[PDB]
Parts: C-alpha cells; sequence; structure tokens
C-alpha cells in the first residue's frame, strides 16, 4: 500500500501505480532496437534490404 | 519512575528507505538506520 514507484536491478523505473485507481501498470521501453540495410554491390543493383 | 537499563539492538530498526518497489534485488542504501546491535535505553511505566 506504501508503495508507489518501482525499479529494477539496475535502477531504472520498471512499474508504476496507478495514482487515480490504486492499481500497477509496468514499463517497457517502446521500441528501441537497430536498422542494419542490408545491399548488395550499388554498382549491381540498386534494391536494398 | 522508570529504570535505565540496557540492551542490543539486534537487526532491528531497519525500515524502507523510500515508496521504490524493488522484487528480489540487493540494493544498498545510505539512510539513517538503527545500527546493528547498538545498545537502546530501556523505560519503566509505573
Amino acid at each position: 500500500p506504501f508503495q508507489q514507484f518501482g525499479r529494477d536491478i539496475v535502477d531504472t523505473t520498471d512499474a508504476v501505480r496507478d495514482p487515480q485507481t490504486l492499481e500497477i501498470l509496468d514499463i517497457t521501453p517502446c521500441s528501441f532496437g537497430g536498422v542494419s540495410v542490408i545491399t548488395p554491390g550499388t554498382n549491381t543493383s540498386n534494391q536494398v534490404a | 519512575t522508570t529504570t535505565q537499563s540496557y540492551t542490543n539492538s539486534f537487526t532491528r530498526g531497519v525500515y524502507y528507505p523510500d515508496k521504490v518497489f524493488r522484487s528480489s534485488v540487493l540494493h544498498l542504501t545510505q539512510d539513517l538506520f538503527l545500527p546493528f546491535f547498538s545498545n537502546v535505553t530501556w523505560f519503566h511505566a509505573i
């Protein structure tokens, strides 16, 4: 009942309690990742993946 | 009146440092805690 925040091992906000409904919700990164463009030689073709 | 005997705290007086949830962790907190096995004053009520 006294807990409002929520963290984890590496001191990052993981879960949050709803201040309006007294319910719990956990937090996740949105879509973080990395874009890598796969392409053959530009002298051969221009299509990429 | 009352007495003034002394005792040992043992693993006592530890509170939650904040309102931050933490599950299955070993968080180290620097805060005003009661020292372990410290001297605690004893009083009486007559």
